[PDB]
Formats: structure tokens, sequence, C-alpha cells
RNA sequence: AGGAGAGGUAG
């Protein structure tokens, strides 16, 4: 979807467009592919789960083998304040604040 | 750079065969025939006597 | 060839069909100046300004 | 004892200001090797 | 119609077939050829319009369709790349490495007049050797300074695991006879506008050591009255002392120290096809896998490097050198050229090696030097051309 | 109060940069007559991620006694046997021991006599198994030992190992069966080294060292070399000609498959339908336009490269048919110590697909010959004139290999493709 | 004729032409020509 | 160059210590895995 | 050095360099070719669409 | 001491001989001569460290002769064979 | 359980070349003898030099290194003692048993280039004179002037170190293979296949008999163990046509000397040194 | 003694 205007959320506009076909789309599993704004739609836990899945996919694409506990610890450390902060200095400063 | 003596591979004395090799090359002789006339059955000695460059002449001139 | 930044240049770091016979496309330094420094070929010459006047000879050809 | 360059002449100058070859003009001098015994291991 | 006569344009000479028949009329200077029109200079923009043939053999097959022709396809590469044998038989990365780094880092002919140059870190090899194979570019340039290094018998085999991780195992006896032995001359410069003097062991009355003095750590090399002392890793024997001054009156002193650099364990050696490695172990001559005629290999390399680095043609170079060096039991019509774009076929090399009395695949039956038993698998042996790099072991010790 | 370094002291070895925590390894100082160099076991190169080509290892000598006490209790080699990243073993057999073990266990036709077996028993810590081969011929005395029993002296009597995938059964410290695969020897989920570490974890290092020494001795007795016969990959000239023809036909079939796959777009929905279309010959006669259309689009290029890989796997599969069992490249590829099958294919048969990552202003002419480079309408000459294009996605196939000799245009294509890896 | 010269003759002529070109211009001539043109004109 | 974050890295974050040696490494299969040749 | 005699060539240079360098302060200096855009050809660029005529000596672009 | 004697406690009639300043040229011939004796069961030599010039020889015999006795017998037989070869060469050269 | 009985037959013998066959011996004895005669036989060579005037284009170490490799007569090498064992002197100049002093002096006073060979190298002992083959081994080349004067000494050394005290040169041995032909599968081969099999061998080891139209074995000692004829036989379809196996108890030696000692004397010295080493190892 | 400009090595 286009992001020309940031006033309205893309998911909000997508839900209004699918009104005639609400039954066809399984809304029990549909979710945005993004990680940052998915926490505002389905909660922090759903975003954490999708982040873990994406991290596992990236590790598999890299060709290396990494145990599950490392990725789970990374996910729990990057989402301790209820939001996924960035790796820059601003994110760490906000997390400490 | 004079001829390297003792022919590092297999340790063959080739220190006194450069003048004869040049004399043979001065005539109508190829490199293979010239090396065969010096009684060299191994290719290490032939490589040593074929890959050498005469550099001391330029040292004496320049 | 001079570029503004070393991290990114563009398509100059890759060989071009215009390099055929002018500069060496198979040899280039590896590192920051990868492809910016190009070694000239063996049969490479650089043209110089011609003192003669070509305009006068062009009208004679037609 | 110092040997000159293109000119063949023994300088043998030890003064700080004497750096120019006599009757030559050039100021390039080479140190001459004396007769000293040096041992080398073959 | 666009015509350019300005400067800065790049161009190359190309053979034209229109005037190629004028050549045969029953050593020619290049100016004569240019004046008669046999050769012409073609710019980059002009080359796009004309039709150019690659080789002479391809020109005679279909005439009247190629306007121009190339003298040699190997001249497209640079001077440091056209001399590499079987350039197109190697991977691009390895050719790039050989033509960029290993060519510059090689140790060969330094100069023929070392007295006039006081340059820092001058290195010269004792017995430089030209390669057995011939290159058309090298033959036309008529200079032996293009190749810097020596060629030694190289066998591709494992030696007790001492050559793993692309390491190199050399022969102790071959190195002690003068192979890969080079000298290093380092110069020290001091400027005086104080004066040169001793001012109170090896220094003379003029303030400089005599020629032939063995200098060590903590010794004054230049006496000023301050003095300049050698550092921790500076040593050598005094070769010459040069005193000079400019027009302003400032006096300059140059002292050169020379020392012999024998191949140590930490020294790194490189090949002509991008093979890089360090010396793993020095093995005695009696322990090498000698062949039937007793020729022991000087250098032993790990076979695992070839599948990874993907460097074919080094084996071809070894086979060609072995065929050239080995005698024939008519030496004319012998394949010696190794032009990168005119390489001889594999069948021709195999036939040439077979006519010399050896196996057509370049491998010979060898016997273990430690037990005397005959090995089950034949070992490939060939006199490849290797180079010695400037990176040493003691230069990295800290 | 200072004393010189001697045997028994521990130093902290590190290789810059430290990409993982296993780069810091504490090792005991062993004095050697060699000077201006440090000696390291080739197996320990895997934790350091380095090779013997100029790598410099800088160590740290602990001065405090407590620092030394904590160095060999936490940072020692025996303490870091379990990899903390994936949970597997940190140390493997190596690039040489793997190939030697593969050659020992695969041949099964070379029998070692009593003298050689007793000579090799000096390095193995365990005792000698029964010969298992009393008479191999009616007139053959001196009963011999099989090759798989030699590798059986590297396991404790109480160690039992089973690998269903490779049909490897180890009972009472004796190797009973083995077929192929060489997967249990390499690093993996069910490697034998991991099972040995989980069994005792007290003498695994000595077992690995003895195995390396014994395999090196055995391979020195045998001898491994690479010759021109390995690169030729043919028994004679007729086999080489047959292989060349087969490779040419396979490349042609792969190109046809790619051209067929290029039609899976929305523009050809009328043609792909089951109806009557008179433009069947137009899609086949337009052979020179497919490459131009592929080099302009990115999705088409991705589909083409995927189809080319899928059709070229079968072409790469021909090496096992045209390759002998004594081929060194095949042995090293099956053992997994160095190289793969595609590298051998590029060595002998053909390089295959060559495509660049970033977009360029020129495109490959799909032929890579002398006449293709002189064509004014070729994509390499700026544009093909079919509106004027500005950018292209290069796509070229090289029929020749490194052994035969690269064409200058093919060499240019290879250089363009490989220039990306040389960037900083 | 077109093919009356032969194949080996053309190869030898190419080698001789390369040798003559390297003897006339040399390995480096562009820099020398550029510097000489800057002095004269 | 030694200013700002580089100053921190070269002063407080990264430091140099004594009793350190740096040499080129070679292969020696005869030596044990836990032993280093000096 | 140029057009020197046979006797002058024996003493002096080592005949290994053709002499493409400079002697500034005892160190050899070599120029490197600088790739510059052609000033005698019409140049057309994009974003924005424009065509420019380069200047030979005076800034008459 | 050039030659050291060390008996093996785990295996009876077993011993290890450590010879200093020796190479393969002696160990190989000693091992090959020991295999000719019927009483010798295990005979072999190894060179663990190339830098440390030592040779380790392990001899296992039956319950009829000591390993040292077999070692001395092999040395004496090798000396006799060398003397016979020298005599043959001296006879052939004349 | 006892000694072996070697048999020695000499085919060719010269001053520096000897080719003899050793039979009824294991390969270990031959390998040990080769190693002893190639690395354990001591000779005399220059190791320490002392120059006084050196104005040549070459460096001093270069001349010392090419002087130390000059072969010398070593008839007294077995009787002379080592320098480290010579307790009568610390080692300086001429000695009675360990050191032999050499003097060299060259001065060029003509326009022609003077070649300093090995012929003008004089010593106090007439038995340690350099071996003359010819013009001799050239050391340096001198222009007008450029005097070279030096003093060198020679010591007894083992060929194991510095690889300059080794008198042997390419000491080889083969197993003397025996050729076995079934002689029944050759009759099935055509006339063209016989010539193809003959030309398949790299060396001249098989011959063709015109009167019998069959292959014969001529000079079987030049097989070189190159599995080319067997591979050709397998390719033609005959697996058991020619069977060639090495002989374990037969060997052929080829000893080439460098001129220091005679080849037969070299073999005798190697045998004596091996016996001495065995006696020393004896407990 | 201290700083700036180039080239180079290892992953
Ligand atoms: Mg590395
Ligand atoms: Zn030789
Ligand atoms: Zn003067
Ligand atoms: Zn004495």
């Amino acid at each position: 979807m286009y992001g020309d205007r940031g006033k309205r959320n893309c998911w909000t506009a997508l839900l209004e467009t699918c009104l005639p076909i609400m039954d066809m789309i399984d809304w029990g599993r549909s979710h945005p592919d993004n990680i940052r704004q998915c926490c505002s739609v389905y909660g922090i836990d759903a975003g954490r789960s999708i982040f873990v899945a994406n991290l596992e996919s990236a590790v598999s694409d890299t060709g290396k083998e990494i145990l599950r506990e490392h990725l789970l610890l990374v996910a729990d450390s990057l989402s301790v304040t209820g939001e996924f902060v960035a790796l820059n200095a601003k994110g760490w400063s906000k997390q400490r604040q | 750079m004079i001829i390297p003596v003792r022919c590092f591979t297999c340790g063959k004395v080739i220190g006194n065969k450069w003048d004869q090799y040049l004399d043979l090359l001065q005539l109508d002789y190829t490199e293979g025939d010239a090396l065969d006339a010096l009684q060299l059955v191994r290719y290490c000695c032939r490589r040593m006597l074929m890959t050498h460059v005469d550099l001391i002449e330029k040292l004496l001139n320049y | 060839q001079q570029v503004l930044y070393t991290g990114k240049v563009g398509d100059a770091r890759y060989p071009h069909p215009s390099h055929w016979g002018r500069v060496c496309f198979l040899s280039t330094p590896d590192g920051e100046n990868c492809g910016l420094v190009k070694n000239m070929s063996l049969l490479g010459l650089v043209s110089t300004q011609s003192l003669e006047s070509v305009v006068e000879k062009l009208f004679a050809c037609g | 004892t110092y040997v000159c360059g293109d000119c063949g002449q023994e300088n043998t100058l030890k003064s700080g200001d004497v750096i120019q070859c006599r009757e030559c003009g050039y100021r390039i001098l080479y140190k001459k090797r004396t007769r000293r015994v040096v041992q080398y291991e073959a | 119609v666009r015509i350019f006569t300005d400067a800065g344009r790049l161009l190359r000479p190309l053979l034209v077939v229109e005037n190629l028949q004028k050549l045969k009329q029953e050593q020619y200077p290049f100016d004569h050829l240019l004046d008669h029109g046999i050769l012409e200079l073609i710019g980059i923009e002009e080359e796009e319009d004309c039709n150019t043939a690659w080789g002479i053999k391809q020109l005679l097959k279909e005439p009247k369709i190629y306007t121009h022709c190339e003298l040699d396809l190997s001249f497209l590469l640079g001077v440091s790349c056209a001399v590499v044998p079987f350039a197109n038989h190697d991977h691009g990365r390895r050719v790039l490495y050989q033509s960029q780094k290993h060519c510059q880092q090689a140790i060969g002919f330094s100069s023929t007049n070392p007295n006039i140059r006081c340059d820092t870190l001058s290195q010269q090899l004792f017995y430089p050797q030209k390669p057995l194979f011939k290159t058309l570019a090298s033959e036309c340039l008529k200079k032996e300074v293009l190749f810097n290094g020596q060629n030694a018998i190289v066998a591709v085999n494992v030696h007790l695991g001492y050559n793993q991780e692309d390491s190199i195992v050399m022969n102790k006896a071959s190195l002690e006879r003068g192979m890969f032995r080079s000298e290093q001359i380092r110069s020290y410069k001091a400027e005086v506008d104080v004066q040169f003097g001793k001012t109170h062991d090896s220094l003379e009355d003029d303030g400089f050591p005599f020629i032939g003095a063995n200098m060590s750590t903590g010794d004054i090399v230049i006496g000023r009255c301050h003095s300049i002392k050698l550092k921790h890793t500076e040593r050598g024997i005094v070769q010459k002392v040069v005193l000079s001054s400019n027009d302003e009156g400032k006096n300059f002193a140059a002292v050169s120290l020379r020392q012999v650099r024998s191949p140590c364990l930490g020294d790194k050696f490189s090949s002509m096809h991008g093979q890089k490695g360090v010396l793993g172990y020095l093995e005695e001559q009696q322990n090498f896998p000698f062949t039937i005629q007793g020729i022991v290999p000087d250098i032993v390399i790990n076979p695992h490097a070839f599948p990874s680095r993907q460097t074919p043609g080094q084996l071809l170079e070894a086979a060609l050198s072995k065929g050239i060096a080995c005698p024939i039991q008519a030496y004319t019509k012998l394949t010696r050229h190794a032009t990168p774009f005119s390489t001889p076929g594999v069948t021709e090399i195999t036939e040439q090696l077979h006519r010399a009395g050896f196996s057509r695949w370049g491998n010979e039956r060898v016997y273990n030097g430690r037990s005397g038993e005959m090995m089950r698998s034949m070992i490939f042996m060939g006199p490849t051309f290797y180079q010695r790099l400037v990176h040493m072991s003691e230069d990295k010790v800290k | 109060i200072f004393r010189s370094l001697m045997d028994g002291d521990t130093v902290l070895m590190n290789r810059p940069p430290s990409i993982h925590q296993h780069s810091l390894i504490a090792m005991t100082v062993r004095i050697l007559p060699t000077t201006s160099v440090v000696s390291l076991n080739p197996i320990c190169c895997l934790p350091f991620r380095g090779d013997f080509d100029g790598d410099c290892l800088h160590g740290y000598v602990p001065q405090s006694i407590q620092a030394k006490v904590e160095l060999d209790e936490l940072v020692a080699l025996d303490k870091q046997l379990i990899n903390r990243q994936n949970g597997r073993n940190l140390l493997s057999l190596g690039q040489d021991s793997l190939t030697a073990a593969y050659l020992v266990n695969v041949e099964k036709n070379c029998y070692l006599n009593r003298a050689q077996m007793q000579q090799l028993q000096m390095y193995c810590p365990f005792q000698l198994p029964p010969p298992a081969i009393i008479k191999a011929s009616p007139s053959s005395t001196e009963p011999q030992w099989t090759g798989m029993q030699l590798f059986g002296m590297l396991f404790p009597p109480g160690f039992d190992y089973t690998y269903p995938l490779n049909n490897v059964v180890v009972s009472n410290g004796e190797l009973l069966s083995f077929s192929e695969g060489s997967a249990w020897l390499r690093d993996g989920e069910g490697n034998f080294i991991e099972r040995l570490l989980k069994h005792d974890k007290g003498k695994v290092l000595d077992i690995i060292y003895s195995a390396q020494e014994m395999l090196s001795q055995w391979l020195l007795m045998r001898g491994l070399s690479v010759s021109l016969a390995d690169l030729y990959l043919s028994s004679d000239l007729q086999s080489r000609k047959n292989l060349t023809e087969e490779i040419s036909y396979g490349l042609r079939e792969a190109e046809q498959v790619c051209n067929k796959q290029q039609l899976m777009v929305e523009s050809w929905r009328d043609f792909l339908a089951v109806n009557g279309e008179d433009k069947e010959e137009d899609s086949v006669s337009d052979l020179a336009r497919f490459c131009y259309e592929r080099q302009k689009s990115a999705t088409l290029s991705e589909l083409a490269v995927s189809a080319f890989k899928d059709a070229y796997r079968d072409v790469q599969a021909l090496a096992y048919r045209y390759g002998d069992q004594s081929n060194s490249f095949l042995i090293m590829s099956k053992a997994g110590s160095k190289g793969n099958i595609g590298k051998l294919v590029q060595h002998s048969m053909c390089i295959g697909l060559q495509n660049s990552a970033v977009s360029l202003s020129f495109g490959f002419p799909r032929e890579l010959t002398c006449a293709a480079w002189n064509d004014p309408n070729s994509p390499l000459r700026g544009a093909k004139g079919k509106t004027t294009t500005e950018s292209y996605v290069p796509y070229g196939v090289i029929e020749n290999s490194f052994l035969t000799g690269l064409n200058p245009l093919e060499s240019f294509v290879h250089s363009v493709t490989s220039r990306d890896s040389s960037f900083s | 004729n077109l093919s009356e010269l032969g194949e080996g003759f053309l190869q030898s002529f190419c080698k001789k032409a390369a040798t003559s070109f390297f003897d006339k211009y040399g390995l480096i001539s562009h820099q020398l020509n550029s510097y000489n043109y800057f002095i004269e004109h | 160059k030694l200013c700002g974050l580089r100053f921190m890295k070269d002063v407080l974050l990264g430091k140099r210590s004594d009793h350190t040696f740096r040499t080129v490494v070679v292969g020696d299969p005869s030596l044990k895995l836990n032993e280093i040749g000096i | 050095t140029s057009e020197k005699g046979k006797e002058n060539c024996k003493k002096g240079d080592c005949a290994f360099d053709q002499g493409g360098y400079f002697v500034i302060k005892g160190a050899e200096k070599v120029f490197i070719a600088q790739e510059q855009m052609c000033t005698k050809r019409l140049w057309i660029s994009n974003s924005p669409w424009t065509v420019s005529f380069r200047s030979e000596n005076k800034r008459n672009r | 001491k050039k030659v050291s004697y060390d008996r093996d406690t785990k295996i009876i009639n077993a011993a290890s001989f450590t010879v200093e300043r020796e190479d393969h040229t002696i160990g190989n011939i000693v091992r090959m001569q020991l295999h000719r004796d019927e009483n010798v069961l295990f005979a072999g030599y190894q060179l663990p460290h190339p830098l440390k010039y030592k040779i380790i020889v392990r001899i296992h015999t039956t319950s009829q002769s000591s390993p040292m006795q077999a070692y001395n017998q092999a040395i004496n037989d090798l000396d006799k064979e060398l003397d016979y070869l020298k005599n043959q060469f001296e006879a052939e050269v004349a | 359980t006892y000694q072996r009985f070697p048999k020695i037959k000499i085919r060719e013998l010269k001053d520096d070349y000897a080719k003899f066959e050793l039979r009824e011996t294991d390969v270990s004895m031959a390998n040990a003898l080769r190693r002893v005669m190639i690395s354990e036989v001591p000779t005399v060579a220059i190791d320490l030099v002392e120059i006084e005037v050196n104005s040549s284009v070459l460096n001093d170490e270069f001349i010392a290194h090419r002087l130390g490799l000059i072969p010398l007569t070593s008839e007294r090498a077995m009787s002379m003692r080592f320098s480290r064992d010579c307790d009568a002197c610390d080692g300086d100049g001429q000695c009675e048993f360990c050191s032999v002093e050499f003097r060299l002096s060259s001065k060029c006073v003509t326009d022609q280039t003077l070649d300093v060979t090995s012929r003008d190298l004089y010593s106090a002992d007439p038995t340690v004179t350099p071996v003359d083959f010819h013009k001799g081994i050239i050391i340096v080349k001198l222009r007008r002037g450029q005097e070279l004067k030096l003093r060198a000494i020679a010591r007894k050394g083992i060929g194991k170190d510095h690889a300059k005290w080794s008198p042997a040169a390419t000491v080889t041995f083969m197993y003397e293979p025996d050729i076995i032909i079934n002689e029944d599968m050759m009759d099935t081969l055509s006339d063209e296949e016989k010539i193809d099999l003959i030309e398949s061998s790299p060396t001249k080891v098989f011959g063709m008999d015109p009167v019998t139209r069959q292959v014969v074995v001529v000079d079987p000692e030049a097989y070189t163990y190159d599995e080319e004829v067997i591979k050709k036989a397998e390719a033609m379809g005959k697996p058991g046509l020619i069977e060639i196996s090495p002989k374990d108890d037969s060997f052929i030696f080829t000893v080439e000397s460098t001129g220091a000692v005679k080849a037969s004397q070299l073999v005798l010295n190697a045998i004596d040194l091996l016996k001495q080493k065995l006696d020393a190892v004896r407990l």
C-alpha cells in the first residue's frame, strides 16, 4: 500500500476496503509484515513473535545455525519497555529514560 | 649474475659448462642438442643451464 | 579517475566495452580504489594536439 | 681518503667545510675501502 | 559525421586487410608501415564502426567481411598481466592478485649500478632466472626484467600435514645451494647545515665507520657533533658511505647496510597464478619422495588449494616446462609459447610430454624417502615458476 | 623478580578481529628450536577462523597468579569443547584428516599387511584388532588387515555409534558398516566427534590428535596428487568429445527451458490458454529478442536464473557419470573437505551461468563469439535499438571451461561478473 | 592473391610489427610526448 | 583525528598492555592441540 | 641523458628505466593520468533534462 | 645415555627403546630386521617430533626371549649382513 | 631370524659413475644405504673465508658462498677429525688434521676481462687440491684493476648440514620389474592393435619382432613404472594381457659422484659409516 | 619528540 499520507494507518484503510469481502479474508491470521507498527495493531507479543520468526528466517538464509534461546533473549531485550527501540543512540537513551 | 654453481636441484656440477654452452650456441646448434652434448640426462640441469641470464656483463659495463 | 566519495562511485568500478584494447580490464587494484585506477594496455597510445589545419583539407574531399 | 665521482682523484679531506673535490667542481665523494680482514661463514 | 583531432584520446594500432596484400612484394620500421598504410591508429569511437577480426586464422576463413584485424589478442591486457602464462585459464580474482600485488612484491633485478642509488630498502636476488615458457609480449619487449623469481621443481602432494591451510614445504638442501637467496640494502640519511665527528668504537676520525664493519643494535652509524644510533631491528654490514652537499651548503651523509636474507620459516612465497602461502617446514633432501631418476622436489604444495582457489593452467605450465626441459630420445617444432589467448591445446601438451619419455598426464611414480616403499598413487611434478615476496618473518616480529 | 618464559606457562592467544568468543584460547607454552615464528596445530585453525598465509597471532602473557589460574579454568581449550553458538563440537577433523578418513573407509579394496599395520599402531592409543582377512588368494600367505579396522582403533571399547543415514554402525569400538555420504565425519548434528565428546569428554583431544597423526601417516603411505587426468575428466579423446557434445546439448536444453519459462507472464495469457493461436512460430523464431527482454526486466531475470539453475543441476550431475573413482577432485568433493561439484564442473566441463548483481549500461550478446562482438545491434554496443534503453541486467552463459581456454569476450564477461567480490 | 601470403608469414609479420612498435614508441611515450609538447608550444 | 568518539575509543575503550608478542604463525601437526610453539 | 653518446651511457644510468619521473628533492615523482570529461561534445543529462556546451578557454558555457 | 630402556607394565614382554640423535635410516632397518625373527610379535618405530632428534622403538616378543635379546640379535645380524655386503662389493670391484 | 645374504654384480664402473645390482635384500637396506651415502659421507669443503681486498662488482658473501660450493678432493675425509673434536687447536689457519689453508690472489693489468676460475687456488696440502674437470669453475670476472685477494680454510663436514659436504649426486634404485605376457591373448589382437600397444609405452620397453609378428620384451629395466601400457590394454578390452609387478628382492643401484671421492670408495665409506652407526647404537 | 598525505598485510 502507498504511504503518501501518514495521517491514517494503512491497516485502517485496508480494513475499510475489504468490507464486501470480510468473510473471504481470514482475519484470524492476517497481520502486517512490518514489526514497528504491528505492536500498535495486535500488541507487543504479536510483534515479538513476528520478529522472532523473521530473525529465524534471516539466520537460516545466512546459512549458520543458532540456538533458539539466543534469539528469544534478543527479542525480549529489544522489547523490554513495551516498544521495539532502534539500535541507535536515541533508542538506547529512550529505553534508559 | 654468474652461472649458479652446483645446480641446486640434485646437486650437479655445472659451474664450468657455461662457456661450452655458449660456444655450442654460437654454432648451428639448438638448445636441446647443446644440452645433450654436455652429457645432461636430467631436466633439472637443463633447466638450470637454460634459464640463466648473463647479468655480470652489464655490471662490468655500467 | 576522481570521484566525490570513496564509499560509492557508481558503475565506474565495473569494466566497460570501451576498455577493449585501451586499458586492462582484467587487472585492477583491490580495495578502496577498486576500478578507479586502470592500467593501460600494451598497445596504448595517447593522442596529441595536431598543429596542422584540417579544415583546409576537408573541402578538397567534397 | 675519499674517492670522487666522475673525476678520479683522492680527496683525503676531513674538514667540515671541505666537501668539494679539488680541481673537479663536483661535491660528490665516495669513501674508499681500506685493506682490512673480514671473516665470512660459507 | 563526427571528426576529432584533439588530444587525450586513446587509440591502438590495428592491421587493415585492404592493404595487407601490398606487404608481399618479394625487419620493417613502424613508420614505414604507417606511411604505406599497412597499419593505422584507430580511436575508441572509430572502432565501433569498423569490423575487426580477432586472429589471423579466423581472417583467412572468411575474407571480404573483416575491415580490420588484430596483431595479437594478448596485447589487450596490461604489461604485468600479458606476461602471465595461461591467463584465461585462471580465475579472475587470482589473475587480478598476480597482476596487482604479487608482481610488485616480487624480488628480482634491482639495478646494474647500485653505487649511484642510495634508495631505501633495495633488494636483489642472487641468481634471477628467466622462465622456461615464452610469451609473445615478453619476446617482443626483449627484456628479462618482467619476470622476477626462480623456477623450482614443484610436486603436488601431502607431506605429513605440514603444508595444510595452503602452506608451502621447501627443500632444505636446495635453499642451502643458493636458491631463493637475496640481499637487502638499507640506507640511512643525515643532513647537517654541528658537524660530523666522533667526539669519543667502530667510528673513524671523520665520523663514519669503515667499509666492512658489522653494525649491531646500539651502535652509532653516523657521528654528529647529535649522533644517530641503530634501532632494535636494524643491523647489517657497511657497504658504502656517500657524502654530498647542495648549492645552499647543507651537507648530506648516506650510509648503506647490506645483509643476506635466507628463506626462513615465516617467509611468504607466491606463484604466477595467484597461489599464496608461507613456508611450513624445512625437510631434508633424504626424506623427500624421490622419483625414479632421483630428482627430489624442491617445493611441495597441498593439493587442497586447487579445488578452492580454482587455478587451472599452473599444472599446464608445469607440464609445458617439463616437456621443454626434458630431452627427446629433433628438438625443432617444439611448443614453447604460452601466449594467454593463444595457448596450445591439452592434447598437444600431452603428446609433447609423451615424446619426452614421461607420462602424458605429468605424473610420475615416486618412492617414499623414509621407508623406500613405492607409493600407490603417482605424484604430479613440474618445474613451475615461483616468486619470493618482500614480506619476511623478522619484519613482523613484535 | 622476573624469570624467562618456559614450558608449562599459559598464554592467551587471539586473532584480530575477534568475531566470536572462541577466538580467545589459552594454550600451554612449548619451546621449539625454530625462531621468529610460532607453531600451531592445523586443527585449531577453525576456532581462530584463519589460515597459514600471513596471519599474525598476538598473545597476552598473564603476570598475576590469579589471572593464570582463571585463564586455564575458563578460557582453556578443553573448557571450550562445546560450541556456545549451535551446541555442537568446536573442533573438527580438518581439511586433511577428513579426506584421509574418507579414503580409508571408502576404498575397502586395499589391504594393509602386518608390518604397515604395526607401524601405524604406534600412533593409535588402542590395541590391534584381529586381521579379519586370513586368505585373500589361494597362494597368498601373511594374512592382512582391512582398511576399516585401521579406523576402528580410534574409538573406546565402550563407545557405541549409530548413523542410519550413512549406514554406520559402531559396536564395542569397532566399525561394522559404512556405505557412502561422509556426513558423519563432517561437522553436523550427529557427527561421531560430538558423540565421543558426549561420551567421555576427557580424552577427546588426544583421540583427535592421534587420529590426525595416523591419517597423515596413512596418506603419506598412499599419496594424494592432482594431475592433468583429473582435469581432463575423460578416459580417452572419444569420451572427451562425447562429454563436450553432451554439455553443448545440455546448455541448449537449459536455454530452451529458460525461454519457455520467460513466457509465464500476464502478457501471454492468450497464448498459454488451450485455444487456437496462429502465432506459435513467432514465439520460437524470435530467439535473439528473448535475451534482450530478459536483460531489461528484473523479475524476468530472476525467473530465468532460477530456471537455468534448475536445468543446470542435471548438467552438473554428469560429473559422476564421466568421472572415475580415482579422481582427486571427486574425492575431495564427496569428502566435503574442500570444494564442491559446481567448482569441478567449471574446472572441466563448463563455467555455466554468469550474471552480475548491480545493473549496468551494457548487456551480454548471449553468444560470446567473434561475430557477436562486432554486431552493431548487439546489446553490448550500448543498445539494441528495440526506444533506446539506458540500463541492462547482464545475463551470459559461457560454454567453454578453464581447461579448454576462455574466449576474450568470455574472459571479459567473467571479469565483469567477478568484479563485485573484489570491492571493499 | 588473398591467401598467397600464407598463415605463418602473417604470424611472423605480426610479431615483427609488434617488435617494431615496441622499438619505436617504447613502453612509455605518452608522458614524454605530453611534456615535450608543453615545452615547445 | 583524536577527538570526540575516537578520543574515547583510543583512551578509555581501547588500551595497550605490556608483556605482549606478535609473530607470524605456521602449521605443526606434531604439536598438541592445547600447546602453542614459542 | 637524451641523445647521449656510447661512452656517456656506460657511466651513469643503469639503462633499466626510460626516465618518466621527476627529481624534486631526491625522490622520484610520477604523474598519473587524470580521466576528464570531453569538452568538445554536446552533453545531455537527466533530472532535470538539459543539454550543455562546455567551455574551451573562457567560461562561455 | 644414547639408548634408554623402559619396560611396559601393561603388556608383558614389552619394552620401549629411546635412541637419541637418530634418524629413519636406522629405525627402518632395525624394524625390518626384527620382523624376520619368529619370536618378535610387534616391532615398529616412530618419530613423533622432527625438531627433537629421538627415535622410539617398541618391541614385543613371545615367552622365549627378552626384547633386549632380540634387539641385540637383530643388531648383530645387521652388522654381519653389512660385513658380507662389504666383502661382496670388495670382491666385485676387483 | 638371522642375517641376509646380499649379492652384488657390477655392470659399469668408472671414476665418478658406478652402476651395480643388489639382490636378495629388502628395500629398507637399500634406502638406508642411499641415505647414508647421500647425507652421512663426510667430505672437505671451504666453510670459513677471510678476504682482504675485494673491489669486484659482486658482494663478498656472494663470493664466499660460491667458493664454499667448490668440490674438493676428499681422500683424507675418513681420517681427518672434525673441527669441534680437534682439541689441539681452536682453529686458525693451517692445522695438522682439521683445517687446510687456501690462498688466492688475482690482479688484472690488461684490457681484456680476467676470469678467476678455480684453477688458481693454491693450498699447502697437495692432497686437498680442487678437482679439475676444462676451464674450471669460474668465481668472478675482473675488469682492468679490481684486485681480489683472500684467504680461506677447509674443514671436514657432514653432508646433512649446509648440503655442501655431500659427495653423492642422484643415487637411485629400482625394483627391477619382471614382464609377464600371457602370450595367448596377443594372438586375438589384430596387426594394427599391436603397433598401437607398442607406441603406447612412454619408453622403449617392448619390441616388435617382424619374423614372428608378435611383441617381445627388450630392455625391461626402462619401464619407469608408468602404467600406460596396462591402461591401453584395459582400454582395448584385454584385462589380463600384460602383468607387470615389481620385484622386492632385486635392486639396481646408480651412483654418480661429484668428483670428491670415487663411487666405489663412496659405497665402501657408506657401508663403513653404517656399520659404525650400528655399533654405536648397539646396547 | 609530535601531527597530516600516500601505498601495503590479515579476516
Ligand atoms: Mg589468511
Ligand atoms: Zn641436476
Ligand atoms: Zn673530482
Ligand atoms: Zn685443528
